[PDB]
C-alpha cells in the first residue's frame, strides 16, 4: 500500500522494491539491481536480488578470515566472466519461428505468475506478437508495436489478441448518427475543426447589423466545405487530438459529420499517433487542403461494442499491409 | 475485530511478539554483538576495556563475567551470555571469555543450517553428540602428570599459571605473579594433593606505591590500628617464648551487664558508694585475667571505654578495638588459636601464635593498617597487592583471584591440557571425520560444530595481526600429517608452535565446560520461538 | 491478534510490514467483518438495514452492492469485496449479496487449508477444477424457456428478484409491470440480435396512495415543469408533433471573445435589435412545422415564451441529454443540435418532428410529469412509484432495477436454474464423488469447495429464526439420491429447494422461481478470482502517507 | 486497520427492533394531545427565532429536530398526507405509532417473522380498504350548502371554530373561483391566493378574485381610480436595454456623443408608442421602470407598476385575461386585459394595497385575512389551506365516509369476526391493525376528559348491532351516532391515513441493524 493510497499486487520483485520505500542506504541499491534486469532480459528480477544477497552472505564469512574486500570483488567478477562461459555451452539454438521452443519457454517464464493457470491462450499469445516483427540482425524488438490495453470488468478467459487497431477512448456521440460502419476509410486529423480563428488574439469588429447574418452562414460554411472534402474522398472515420489550446470539437461540426454519418472520436494521445499510423496503414492529415484519399487506409469493421458497462470501440483488419505490422491485445479482468 | 476492544492479556499494546525468521534472525544478531566485543579481548593481545557504572565508578578489565555483569543490557538474548560468563567464573573462574565466542560461533553455524530448512531441535540434537566427541577424544590424548614428585609438581603449577596472567593489565610482572600464586597453595592444602580450601586464602587490596612492592605475607591484615596508641608499633616476643600468645575476645570490656533491660536501684548513699568500689574492681580484674595468661595483645570485637587505655598501658598489652565478626574469624585461623568468650572461660591453650605483629606507615597519610606474619606454615595465606591506581589495585585481585582458580584445579588429580589454540583444533577435526561416517541428515550438524571450534583459533590470529587462513591451515594440516596434537597459536611469536617448549598449560576441567557452557546454552536459545517482552 | 509484532528490525522501512500467518489471519477478518453485513440480507426472509451519514440523513439499502459501496473500508484486502459487489451490478446486475458470501466462504474455509502446509497454488488448482466441472455440471441441469404451452416464465422470474426487499409482499403485482416495460423498450441491432437498454424505463418518485395502485405508463414520462404557465396544460388530438432541440434558445452574446465596435450611432439600435430577432427566426419555423411541443436541452428566454403561449405550443427547458434521446426514438423525432443541411440555406424539415397520441402534464405530490403515451413509431414505458417518503421510494428504485437486469438475461439466454439453494446443494453432491478420482492433496481442496457453496442455502434458514439442519439435512437427501437416482420421468430428486415460510421442501418449477443460468457462471468466477487474489498474498506492507 | 471506519461495532437482533418501535411511539406520544377539538396546542422554537404555534401534525414534526434515524421516517409520513391531500396529517402518525406499538409484542414475544407479518400488514389493508369503502355514502357535490357542513370537519378541531360559520364561506368561494372543467376540477393550490395583513378583524373578511399588490405607483400622478381599467402586462423593464455583448462605442465626432444620449431617449419614447397603440389604462411589470419612461407615459394615462412578483404575473393573467408579451412590437387587442374592473388603491399606514375585481376557464383569487397578530394570522393562513384542501376530495370524488370515531371502530370490528376464521399463522399480527384502530377513537376520549373504558366498551357492542354510523362526540363524549351531529370527511382522508401507516409500518420492521459514520 503506497502513501498516496494506491494499493499495488505485484510478484514481480521490480515492482516490489520499488513501490516500498526503504530506509536503509545501500538496500536501495537492490532496487536497481531489478532495473537492469527488467530493463535488458526483462525476466529474472526476483532471482537476481536473492544471488545479489546470497553473494554478500557468502562474502560476509570472507571478512573476518583476513581477505582484502577488493580481492574478494576481483574474485567475484572473474567467477562470473567464467560463469558465462559455462551456460554457452549448456544452450541450445532454436529455429528463427518454432512453435514447440517459444510457447513452452512462455509458460514456464510466467510461473507464479496469476496467469499460470490461464496461460493455455496465453501462451500462444505472447509468441505470435514477436513472431509478426522478424529479423536476421536479432534487434531488440522494441515493444512500442505490442499494445496492452486495460479495460476494467470481464474475466481474464476472455482476453484475446484483436485483429486491428483498438481504440481506448470512446465516441464522441453528442451527435452520435451512425450507430455502426462497415467498410470505411479511417482517418487522422492533426489539426482542429472548429469556425475559423487564428492560432493568436483575433478581433471581429461588427459596424453593421447586416454583417452578423453573414458572419453566421461563413462560420458555418467552413465547417461545411470541410465535410465537402472528407465526403469526396469517402472517409467515415475521423480521429482527432485533444487539442487544448483550440478546440477541437464543435456542436456545428458534429451536426455536419452527423448528415454524414461519419464517427469521430477525440482525446487520443499524442505519442499514439506511431500506433494508429503504422497499424491501420493512414498517414496523419494536418491540413484540409493535404487532405486525399491516398492518405486513407481501409478497415472492414469499426464498431463500439459496449459489452457490461465496458466501451471499447475496435477495429477489424487492415487492407493496407504495410512493411511491418502492429500487435493489438484488450486486457481484462475482475479486479482493477 | 467486529467493533468492540480485544484484549487477552493485560498491556496489550505494550508487549510486543516475535515469530518465524525474524525472531531468529534477532537473536543470531544478539549473539554476534556481544561476540564481536568479546573477540577482542581474546587472546594475550586482546584489549581492556572501560565500564562505567551509573554511580560514577569506572572499571577497566578484559574479563567476560566482569564486563558483561555491569552491562545494562535490553535484548535477552545478550542476557543469557552474561549468565553464560558467570557460570564461568563461579565454578571453573578461567575461560569466560571463550564460552561467548564458542556459543556465539555455534549460533553463527545454526544461522546457515535454519535458512537450509534444518528443524532447530536437529541442529540442538547434533551439537549434543558432537560435543561428547570432542571430550572423549582430548581425554584420550592428555596425559596424567599424577606420577611426578611434589618437585616436579611444582613445575606444572607454575606453567598453567604464567598463561591465566597473560591478556590482562599488568602483565609484565606475571612471572612474579605466577611464583606467588603456586607458595599460596603449597602452604594451605591437603597432605593427599586433593579438595584444596580456598575460602582459607584471603584477597586484601591495598591502594599505594607500585606493583613490585607486591609479596606473600602469612597472617592476617587489619584496618584498624592499636588502640591509645602509646604502645609501640612493632610488638616483639619475649627473649624465650613459645609464641606471642594473641589472644582473641568477642566481649568488649565493661563492668557486667545482664543482656535484658534492667533497673538498679540505689535507695541509700552506702549502696552507691559500694557501685564505686565495685565498678574498678572489674577493670582490674579484667586486666589481671590477661596477665596471669601470659597474652600481650588482645583483640576485642567492640572496643572498650577510655578507662582501659592506659590499663593495658601499664601491663604493655596492645589491644584493638572495633574489630568486625567476619576477621575474627580470620585471626583464629592464621594463629590456630581459640576464640576466648569469657575471662572465665581464658586459658593458656586458647592463646594464638604468630611470629610477629606489626604495623606499616605505607604512605603519607593514608590510614593504619595492622599486619601479621607466621613463623612456619600454616592454614592462612593473605595476598597483599599494591599499585599506583585504584584501577590497577582492583583489577589486580581479580586478576590473581582468576590465576588461583586455575591452581585450585589442577589440584583435582588427571586433567591437565595444552592452551593456545592446540585444544580446539584437536577436537574440530575429531568431529568432521565422523560427519562422513554418519552422513545423513545430521552431516551438517557435525560441520557447523566444527566450523565453530576453528573460530577461537582464528580469532587468536586477528589480535595477532596474522592470517586466520594460513594459521589455521597449519594447525589443521600438521594433526592430519603427525599424531602430535601439541601444536597451536602463538601470539606471543617466540617461535615453536609446540605448546610443550612454551610451557603453555591449561585445565581440562576448565576447557570441558567451555563445549558444555556453549553447546547447552544455544540448544535452549534455538527452542526460543514467541518472544515476549513487556514495556519497561 | 495476539501481540503486534516488532517494527522493522534490520529491515529498515519506514512503514509497517507483517510476515507469516498474520497477513492471512488479518485477510480472512476482513471478508469476515464485511460478510456479517451481508449475510443477513440474503434471502426472501432477510431484513433491510440503515446506513447513518451522521448528517442527519439515512439510507435503507438491502443489497450489499451499495453498502460495501457507502461504508468506507481502509483494509487493503478488504476493498476487494467492496469492489467486488460493485462489479456485480455492471455484468449481471444482480446477485450482489451472493457473491460476496461465497467469496468469503471461499476465504474462511481456505483459512484451515493452509494451516496443513498445502500450498495455495493447490488450493486454487483445487478450486479451479471443481469451477471447471461446476459450470459444465449447470448447463447439464438448467431448464428451456419452453415449459408448458403458455410462457409461465417471465412472471416467475420477476417474483425471485422480488424477493428480499419490502415490496416482496406485492410481487404478484409488480410482475406484470416488468414484464411489460421491458418488451416495450426492446431494440434491434446487429442485423436481427434483440437488445434491452436497461434503465430506458423512467423511474418516478411520487407520495400518496399505496405501492399496490401504481400505474404502469404506456409510453415515457418526463420529469420537469413547464415553462409558462399559461401555456395549455393538456394537449389532445392524434398526431402530436415533438420538437427535440439541443440549441439555446435563450439570446446568446455574439461569437466568444470579439468585441463589438460602433462608430455610426444610428446603428447602435439597429445592431441590437437584430440579435434579439436571430433567436426569433428559429422559433417561426417551429410555429409554421405545426409542432405542438417543443423539447429544449437548456434553458429558454422569454423571448420564445410568449410565442409559444400565442401559438398554443408546450415549452420544456433544462432537460436531461440522455432523456431526450429516448424520447426522439420512441415518438420518431429525430434530435436536432443545430438548423442546418448540406445546402447553404437553413431551413426546417417536419420530418424531424415526432408523432404520439397524446401530451399530457400529470401532478402529484409537487412532483409535476409529462406523460407521453401512444408512440406511434417505437413504443416506451415508465413506472411511477409510490410510497412513504423519498427514502422509502430509494429502496424501491433500486428493487424494481434488479428486476429488469434478471429479466434481461432470460430473454436473452432462455437457460434458467431454479434459486433457493438448488445450484450450491446439487454441485455438492457432484463434486464428492469427482474429488475421490484425483485424489493426492487436491481432494481435501474440491471437497471444502462444495462445502463452501453450502453457506448460501444455510443462511436462508438462519434469517428464517428456524431449525437449519433439518431443511439442509433433509435437502441433501434429494441431491445425494439425485447423482445415483439412475437412468430409466420418474427420476426426480432435482430442481428441489427450500421454502422459508412453510419450512417444507418443494419443487421451485411450481413455486414460480427461476434464476438465470449466466447468473451462476459470473458469479462463481468473480467470486474466486476475489479469493485466489487473497490467498496469494504472504506479506502486506502499508506506507505511511507523507 | 479499524476495517469499517463507519460503525464498526453493530447493534443487530432485537436491540435494533426495540430502538425502532420506541423511538416510533415517542413520535406519536407527544401528538396524543393534539387530537381531538379539545386539543391542547404547541410552541417552536427554531434556531432562527420565529415562533410557530399550532396543532397541525405535520408542522409539528417538520420542525423538530430528531436524532434518532429510523424515528426521522416518522417525520416525513405527515409530509405525504400533506402534499397529496392536506388533511389527516395527525391521525397518521398515530395510527401508525400505535402499529408498531401493538406489533411490538410478536418478535420479541412470538418470535414471529416480519416478512409474515408485513403479508398479513398487506391482506389487512386490503380489507381496510373494502370497509371504508362500504362505510363511506355520496352526497351531492354541487350543493353548496352540504359543502359548507364538509369544511367544518377540520374546523371543529381548529381555533377558528368560533369563526367557522365566516370562514366557510371564505374557503367555499375560493375553490369554486379557481376549478374549471376540463381530470374533473383539477383545482391547484398555487393559483388561490392567501395575503396576510396584520390588523383588522377576523369577522370582517372577504373573498377578492385578482391580485393584491403591495406596490406603490411610480409617479404621484398616477390615477389610483379606473371605472375600466385594461392591464398591460410586460416582463421586459421600462430601462433602457443594454446589449450583454459589451459594445464599445469609439467617439470621434463632437456630435457622436451628444447623440448617443438623444438615441437612448428616442427608444425610450418609441417603446412607449408602441404601448399606447393599444392605449391600455394599466401597465404592471416584474423590473424596474426608468424615470424617463413615466413621462411618456403621463399623456396617455398609463399607471405603471414596478418590481412585480414573478408568479403574481400568472396570476393576473388569469383575472384580466391578459397575454404576458415581452416584446412591445408584439402587443395587441386580444393581449390588452378585459373584463377586469374596480382599480382602487386603498390608503394604509403599512403598505399601498391594490384591488382587482373581475366581471379561459381558469381563474384566480386573493384572499385578505386580518388578524390581531402577526403569528396569530400566521396560523389562520394555516387553518384556511386545510379548510380548502378537504373541499378538494369532495369535488374529486363523490364518495364521503363518516368521521369522528366511527370509521376507525368500524374497521377494527370487521377485523375481529375474519381473525377467529383464519385458523393460522398469520391470525397473530392480522389482529394487530384491530388493536391499531383503537388508538384513534381513544384518543378523543382522553383528551374529552371522560372515561375510555366504559365508552369504548359499550361502543364496541352498537357496531355489532349493524350501525356504522356510531362516533364518540368531542364535548360530551357521547356515544350518539355522528348523523345527528353531521361529522363527514372525504374517503381520501381516511384511505391516505390507512395506506401510509401500513406501508410506514413494513419499512422499520425490516431493519434490523443501525449504523452510522459513513459521511457520504
Ligand atoms: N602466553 C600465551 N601463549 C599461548 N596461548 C595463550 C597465552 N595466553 C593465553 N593464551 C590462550 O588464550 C586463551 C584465552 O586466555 P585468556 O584470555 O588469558 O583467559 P581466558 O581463558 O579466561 O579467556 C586461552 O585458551 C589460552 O590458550
Ligand atoms: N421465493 C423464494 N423462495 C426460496 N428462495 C428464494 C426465493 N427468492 C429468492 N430466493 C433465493 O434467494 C437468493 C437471493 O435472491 P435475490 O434476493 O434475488 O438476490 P440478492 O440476494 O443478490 O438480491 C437466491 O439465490 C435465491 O435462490
Ligand atoms: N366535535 C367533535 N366531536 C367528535 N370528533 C371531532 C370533533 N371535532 C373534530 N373531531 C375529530 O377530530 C379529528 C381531528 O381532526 P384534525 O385535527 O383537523 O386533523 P387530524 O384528523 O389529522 O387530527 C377529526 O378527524 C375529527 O373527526
Ligand atoms: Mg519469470
Ligand atoms: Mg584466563
Ligand atoms: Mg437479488
Ligand atoms: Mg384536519
Amino acid at each position: 500500500k503506497t502513501s498516496r493510497g494506491e494499493i499495488i499486487i505485484s510478484n514481480d520483485g521490480h515492482t516490489i522494491l520499488k513501490q516500498m520505500a526503504i530506509l536503509h542506504p545501500v538496500a536501495r541499491m537492490l532496487v536497481e539491481v531489478s532495473a537492469a534486469q527488467d530493463s535488458e532480459a526483462g525476466d529474472g528480477t526476483t532471482s537476481v536480488v536473492i544471488l545479489t544477497g546470497a553473494l554478500l552472505g557468502a562474502a560476509e564469512r570472507l571478512l573476518n578470515k583476513g581477505i582484502h574486500p577488493t580481492i574478494i570483488a576481483d574474485s567475484f567478477q572473474s567467477a562470473a566472466k567464467r560463469s558465462v562461459d559455462i551456460l554457452l555451452e549448456m544452450c541450445h539454438k532454436v529455429s528463427l519461428s518454432d512453435r514447440e521452443q517459444l510457447v513452452r519457454a512462455a509458460s514456464t517464464s510466467l510461473s507464479s505468475k496469476i496467469v499460470s493457470q490461464y496461460s493455455s491462450f496465453l501462451a500462444p499469445l505472447a509468441v505470435d506478437s514477436v513472431l509478426k516483427i522478424s529479423d536476421e540482425n536479432s534487434k531488440n524488438v522494441d515493444l512500442n508495436d505490442i499494445r496492452l490495453v486495460k479495460k476494467v470488468g470481464g474475466t481474464i478467459d476472455d482476453t484475446e489478441m484483436i485483429d486491428g487497431v483498438v481504440l481506448t477512448q470512446t465516441a464522441i456521440k453528442s451527435a452520435g448518427g451512425p450507430t455502426r460502419k462497415e467498410k470505411a476509410k479511417i482517418g487522422l486529423i492533426q489539426f482542429q475543426i472548429s469556425p475559423p480563428k487564428p492560432d493568436t488574439e483575433n478581433n471581429i469588429i461588427v459596424n453593421d447589423y447586416r454583417q452578423m447574418d453573414k458572419i453566421l452562414k461563413e462560420e458555418r460554411a467552413y465547417l461545411l466545405n470541410i465535410c465537402k472534402k472528407i465526403k469526396k474522398a469517402k472517409c467515415n472515420v475521423l480521429l482527432i487530438q485533444k487539442s487544448i489550446l483550440r478546440d477541437a470539437v464543435n456542436d456545428l461540426a458534429l451536426h455536419f459529420l452527423s448528415k454524414l454519418n461519419i464517427m469521430v472520436v477525440k482525446d487520443i494521445e499524442r505519442e499514439e499517433i506511431e500506433f494508429l499510423s503504422k497499424g491501420l496503414g493512414c498517414k496523419p492529415i494536418a491540413d484540409i487542403e493535404l487532405f486525399t484519399e491516398d492518405r486513407l487506409g481501409s478497415a472492414d469493421l469499426v464498431e463500439e461494442i459496449d459489452s457490461d458497462g465496458s466501451k471499447i470501440v475496435r477495429v477489424t483488419g487492415i487492407r493496407n499491409n504495410n512493411a511491418r505490422p502492429t500487435v493489438s491485445v484488450v486486457i481484462r479482468g475482475a479486479n482493477n | 475485530e467486529m467493533g468492540r476492544p480485544f484484549i487477552i492479556v493485560k498491556d496489550q499494546g505494550n508487549k510486543k511478539r516475535q515469530h518465524g525468521l525474524e525472531a531468529k534472525k534477532s537473536h543470531i544478531l544478539a549473539a554476534r554483538s556481544v561476540a564481536s566485543i568479546i573477540k577482542t579481548s581474546l587472546g594475550p593481545r586482546g584489549l581492556d576495556k572501560i565500564l562505567i557504572s551509573p554511580d560514577g565508578e569506572i572499571t577497566i578489565t578484559n574479563d567476560g563475567a566482569t564486563i558483561l555483569s555491569q552491562m545494562e543490557l535490553d535484548n535477552e538474548i545478550a542476557k543469557l551470555l552474561v549468565q553464560l560468563s558467570k557460570s564461568q567464573d563461579d565454578e571453573i573462574g578461567d575461560g569466560t571469555t571463550g564460552v561467548v565466542v564458542l556459543a556465539s560461533a555455534l549460533l553463527d553455524q545454526a544461522l546457515e543450517l535454519i535458512q537450509k530448512g534444518i528443524h532447530p531441535i536437529k541442529i540442538a540434537n547434533g551439537f549434543d553428540e558432537a560435543a561428547k566427541l570432542a571430550i572423549s577424544k582430548l581425554e584420550e590424548t592428555c596425559d596424567d602428570i599424577s606420577a611426578s614428585n611434589d618437585e616436579l609438581f611444582r613445575d606444572f603449577l607454575l606453567r598453567a599459571a604464567k598463561t591465566s596472567l597473560g591478556s590482562k593489565i599488568v602483565s609484565k610482572d606475571h612471572d612474579r605473579f605466577a611464583e606467588m600464586a603456586v607458595e599460596a597453595v603449597i602452604n594451605v592444602m591437603d597432605k593427599d594433593r586433593k579438595d584444596v580450601d580456598f575460602d582459607l586464602i584471603k584477597m586484601q587490596g591495598r591502594v599505594g606505591g607500585s606493583i613490585s612492592d607486591s609479596k606473600l605475607i602469612n597472617g592476617v591484615i587489619l584496618d584498624k590500628d592499636f588502640s591509645h596508641p602509646q604502645m609501640p608499633k612493632c610488638v616483639l616476643p619475649k627473649e624465650g617464648s613459645d609464641g606471642v600468645k594473641l589472644a582473641i575476645l568477642t566481649c568488649p570490656f565493661e563492668p557486667p551487664k545482664p543482656k535484658t533491660k534492667h533497673k538498679l536501684d540505689i535507695s541509700s548513699v552506702e549502696e552507691y558508694q559500694k557501685l564505686q568500689t565495685y565498678e574498678q574492681d572489674k577493670f582490674k580484674e579484667m586486666i589481671d585475667d590477661v596477665k596471669k595468661a601470659g597474652a600481650d595483645v588482645v583483640i576485642c570485637q567492640w572496643g572498650f571505654d577510655d578507662e582501659a587505655n592506659h590499663l593495658l598501658l601499664q601491663n604493655d598489652l596492645p589491644a584493638v578495638r572495633w574489630v568486625g565478626g567476619q576477621e575474627l574469624e580470620h585471626i583464629a585461623i592464621s594463629t590456630n588459636g581459640r576464640i576466648v568468650p569469657r575471662f572465665q572461660d581464658l586459658s593458656k591453650d586458647k592463646l594464638g601464635t604468630c611470629s610477629r605483629i606489626y604495623e606499616q606507615e605505607f604512605g603519607t597519610t593514608k590510614d593504619r593498617m595492622l599486619i601479621i606474619e607466621q613463623s612456619k606454615e600454616t592454614k592462612t595465606v593473605t595476598c597483599f597487592v599494591r599499585g599506583s591506581n585504584k584501577m590497577i589495585v582492583d583489577e589486580a585481585e581479580r586478576a590473581l583471584h582468576d590465576s588461583l582458580c586455575v591452581v585450585r584445579n589442577l589440584v583435582k588429580d588427571s586433567r591437565v591440557v595444552y592452551g593456545g589454540g592446540a585444544a580446539e583444533v584437536t577436537m574440530s577435526l575429531a568431529v568432521s571425520e565422523e560427519a562422513d561416517k554418519q552422513r545423513g541428515i545430521d552431516q551438517y550438524a557435525f560441520r557447523g560444530f566444527a566450523q565453530a571450534l576453528d573460530t577461537i583459533p582464528m580469532t587468536l590470529a586477528e589480535n595477532s595481526g596474522l592470517d586466520p587462513i594460513g594459521t589455521l591451515s597449519t594447525l589443521k594440516s600438521k594433526q592430519l600429517k603427525e599424531k602430535i596434537s601439541n601444536i597451536g597459536v602463538d601470539c606471543l611469536g617466540y617461535g615453536s608452535n609446540d605448546m610443550k617448549e612454551l610451557f603453555v598449560v591449561d585445565p581440562f576441567i576448565g576447557k570441558k565446560q567451555q563445549i558444555l557452557l556453549a553447546t547447552q546454552l544455544c540448544r535452549m536459545i534455538l527452542k526460543i520461538d514467541n518472544v515476549i517482552i513487556s514495556g519497561k | 491478534q495476539l501481540f503486534n509484532n516488532s517494527r522493522s528490525d534490520t529491515l529498515f522501512l519506514g512503514g509497517e510490514k507483517i510476515s507469516g500467518d498474520d497477513i492471512r489471519n488479518q485477510n480472512v477478518l476482513a471478508t469476515m467483518a464485511v460478510a456479517n453485513v451481508v449475510k443477513s440480507s440474503l434471502g426472501p426472509v432477510g431484513l433491510d438495514k440503515m446506513l447513518v451519514d451522521d448528517i442527519g440523513d439515512f439510507t435503507v439499502t438491502n443489497d450489499g452492492a451499495t453498502i460495501l459501496s457507502l461504508l468506507d473500508v481502509q483494509h487493503p484486502a478488504g476493498k476487494i469485496l467492496v469492489e467486488l459487489a460493485q462489479q456485480q451490478d455492471r455484468e449481471i446486475g444482480d446477485g450482489t449479496t451472493s457473491v460476496v458470501i461465497i467469496a468469503s466462504e471461499l476465504l474462511k474455509r481456505a483459512n484451515e487449508l493452509v494451516k496443513n502446509k498445502i500450498h495455495p497454488t493447490t488450493i486454487i488448482t483445487g478450486f479451479r477444477v471443481a469451477l471447471r466441472e461446476a459450470i459444465r455440471f449447470i448447463n447439464e441441469v438448467l431448464s428451456t424457456s419452453v415449459d408448458t404451452l403458455g410462457k409461465e416464465t417471465l412472471i416467475n422470474i420477476a417474483k425471485t428478484s422480488m424477493s428480499s426487499k419490502i415490496i416482496g409482499a406485492d410481487s404478484d403485482f409488480f410482475s406484470n409491470m416488468v414484464v411489460d416495460a421491458l418488451l416495450a423498450v426492446k431494440t434491434q441491432n446487429s442485423k436481427g440480435e434483440i437488445k434491452y437498454p436497461v434503465k430506458a424505463v423512467n423511474v418516478l418518485k411520487a407520495h400518496g396512495k399505496s405501492a399496490t395502485e401504481s400505474l404502469l405508463v404506456p409510453g415515457y414520462a418526463l420529469n420537469c415543469t413547464v415553462a409558462s404557465q399559461a401555456m395549455p396544460k393538456r394537449i389532445a388530438g392524434g398526431n402530436v408533433k415533438i420538437a427535440c432541440l439541443d440549441l439555446n434558445l435563450q439570446k446568446a452574446r455574439m461569437a466568444m471573445g470579439v468585441q463589438i465596435n460602433i462608430d455610426d450611432p444610428e446603428q447602435l439600435e439597429q445592431i441590437r435589435k437584430r440579435e434579439a430577432g436571430i433567436v426569433l427566426e428559429r422559433v417561426k419555423k417551429i410555429i409554421d412545422a405545426g409542432a405542438q411541443v417543443v423539447l429544449t436541452t437548456k434553458g429558454i428566454d422569454d423571448l420564445c415564451l410568449k410565442e409559444f403561449v400565442e401559438a398554443k405550443i408546450m415549452g420544456v427547458r433544462r432537460c436531461k441529454k440522455e432523456d431526450l434521446r429516448r424520447i426522439a426514438r420512441a415518438t420518431g423525432a429525430t434530435l436536432v443540435s443545430s438548423m442546418s443541411n448540406l445546402e447553404g440555406e437553413e431551413t426546417f424539415e417536419s420530418s424531424y418532428l415526432g408523432l404520439c397520441d397524446e401530451v399530457v402534464q400529470a401532478k402529484f405530490s409537487d412532483d409535476e410529469c409529462i406523460l407521453i403515451k401512444g408512440t406511434s413509431k417505437h413504443s416506451s414505458s415508465s413506472i411511477i412509484l409510490r410510497g412513504a417518503n423519498d427514502y422509502s421510494l430509494d429502496e424501491m428504485e433500486r428493487s424494481l432495477h434488479d428486476s429488469l437486469s434478471v429479466v434481461k438475461r432470460t430473454l436473452e439466454s432462455g437457460n434458467v436454474v431454479p434459486g433457493g439453494g438448488c445450484v450450491e446443494a446439487a454441485l455438492n453432491i457432484y463434486l464428492d464423488n469427482f474429488a475421490t478420482t484425483v485424489g493426492s492433496r487436491e481432494q481435501l481442496a474440491i471437497a471444502e469447495f462444495a462445502a463452501a457453496l453450502l453457506i448460501i442455502p444455510k443462511t436462508l434458514a438462519v434469517n428464517a429464526a428456524k431449525d437449519s439442519s433439518e431443511l439442509v439435512a433433509k435437502l441433501r437427501s434429494y441431491h445425494a439420491a439425485s447423482q445415483m437416482a439412475k437412468p430409466e420421468k420418474r427420476r426426480s430428486y432435482r430442481n428441489y429447494g427450500l421454502d422459508l415460510i412453510r419450512g417444507k421442501i418443494v419443487d421451485e418449477i411450481h413455486a414460480g422461481v427461476l434464476e438465470p443460468t449466466i447468473s451462476k457462471v459470473k458469479s462463481l468466477k468473480s467470486a474466486l478470482e476475489a479469493c485466489v487474489a487473497i490467498l496469494r498474498i504472504d506479506t502486506m506492507i502499508t506506507v505511511d502517507p507523507e | 486497520v479499524v476495517f469499517m471506519n463507519a460503525s464498526q461495532e453493530r447493534t443487530t437482533g432485537r436491540q435494533a427492533q426495540i430502538s425502532n418501535i420506541t423511538a416510533a411511539k415517542a413520535v406519536a406520544d407527544v401528538i396524543r394531545t393534539c387530537l381531538g377539538p379539545k386539543a391542547m396546542l404547541k410552541m417552536l422554537l427554531d434556531p432562527m427565532g420565529g415562533l410557530v404555534l399550532t396543532n397541525d401534525g405535520h408542522a409539528i414534526l417538520r420542525e423538530i429536530d430528531v436524532a434518532h434515524p429510523a424515528a426521522k421516517s416518522m417525520l416525513e409520513l405527515s409530509r405525504t398526507q400533506d402534499e397529496e391531500v392536506g388533511d389527516g396529517t395527525t391521525t397518521v402518525i398515530i395510527l401508525a405509532g400505535e402499529i408498531l406499538a401493538q406489533c411490538a409484542p410478536y418478535l420479541i414475544e412470538k418470535n414471529i417473522h416480519p416478512v409474515i407479518i408485513i403479508q398479513a400488514l398487506k391482506k389487512a389493508l386490503t380489507d381496510a380498504l373494502e370497509v371504508i369503502k362500504q362505510v363511506s355514502k355520496p352526497v351531492d357535490v354541487e350543493n353548496d350548502a352540504a359543502m359548507k357542513k364538509l369544511i367544518q370537519a377540520s374546523i371543529g378541531t381548529k381555533y377558528v371554530i368560533h369563526w367557522s360559520e365566516k370562514m366557510c364561506e371564505l374557503a367555499l368561494d375560493a375553490v369554486k373561483t379557481v376549478r374549471k372543467d376540463l381530470n374533473f376540477e383539477i383545482d391547484i393550490k398555487r393559483y388561490v391566493r392567501v395575503e396576510k395583513i396584520p390588523g383588522g378583524d377576523v369577522l370582517d373578511s372577504r373573498v377578492l378574485k385578482g391580485v393584491l399588490l403591495n406596490k406603490d405607483v411610480v409617479h404621484p400622478k398616477m390615477s389610483r381610480h379606473i371605472e375600466n381599467p385594461r392591464v398591460v402586462l410586460l416582463d421586459c423593464p421600462l430601462e433602457y436595454k443594454k446589449g450583454e455583448s459589451q459594445t464599445n462605442i469609439e467617439i470621434e465626432k463632437e456630435e457622436d456623443w451628444n447623440r448617443i444620449l438623444q438615441i437612448e431617449e428616442e427608444q425610450v419614447q418609441l417603446m412607449c408608442e408602441q404601448i399606447l397603440a393599444v392605449r391600455p389604462t394599466l401597465v404592471i411589470t416584474e423590473k424596474g421602470v426608468s424615470d424617463l419612461a413615466q413621462h411618456y407615459l403621463l399623456k396617455g394615462g398609463c399607471s405603471v407598476l414596478r418590481r412585480v412578483k414573478k408568479s403574481d404575473n400568472n396570476r393576473i393573467a388569469r383575472v384580466t385575461g391578459a397575454t404576458i408579451v415581452n416584446r412591445v412590437e408584439d402587443l395587441k387587442e386580444s393581449d390588452v386585459g378585459t373584463n377586469c374592473g374596480l382599480f382602487k388603491v386603498e390608503m394604509i399606514g403599512d403598505e399601498y394595497f391594490s384591488f382587482l375585481d373581475n366581471c379561459g376557464l381558469q381563474k384566480a383569487c386573493t384572499i385578505m385575512l386580518r388578524g390581531g397578530s402577526k403569528d396569530i394570522l400566521n396560523e389562520i393562513d394555516r387553518n384556511l389551506q386545510d379548510a380548502m384542501a378537504v373541499a378538494r376530495n369532495v369535488m374529486l370524488s363523490p364518495s364521503l365516509s363518516p368521521g369522528g370515531g366511527a370509521t376507525e371502530m368500524a374497521v377494527s370490528v370487521k377485523l375481529a369476526e375474519k381473525a377467529k376464521q383464519l385458523e393460522g399463522i398469520q391470525q397473530w399480527p392480522y389482529q394487530a391493525v384491530a388493536d391499531a384502530m383503537e388508538c384513534i377513537p381513544r384518543t378523543l376520549i382522553q383528551n374529552a376528559g371522560g372515561d375510555p373504558i366504559r365508552l369504548l366498551s359499550q361502543l364496541r357492542a352498537k357496531h355489532a348491532q349493524g350501525n356504522f354510523t356510531t362516533g364518540i362526540d368531542g364535548d360530551k363524549g357521547k356515544i350518539v351516532d355522528m348523523v345527528s351531529y353531521g361529522i363527514w370527511e372525504p374517503e381520501v382522508i381516511k384511505q391516505q391515513s390507512v395506506k401510509t401507516a401500513i406501508e410506514s409500518a413494513c419499512l422499520l420492521l425490516r431493519v434490523d441493524d443501525i449504523v452510522s459514520g459513513v459521511r457520504k
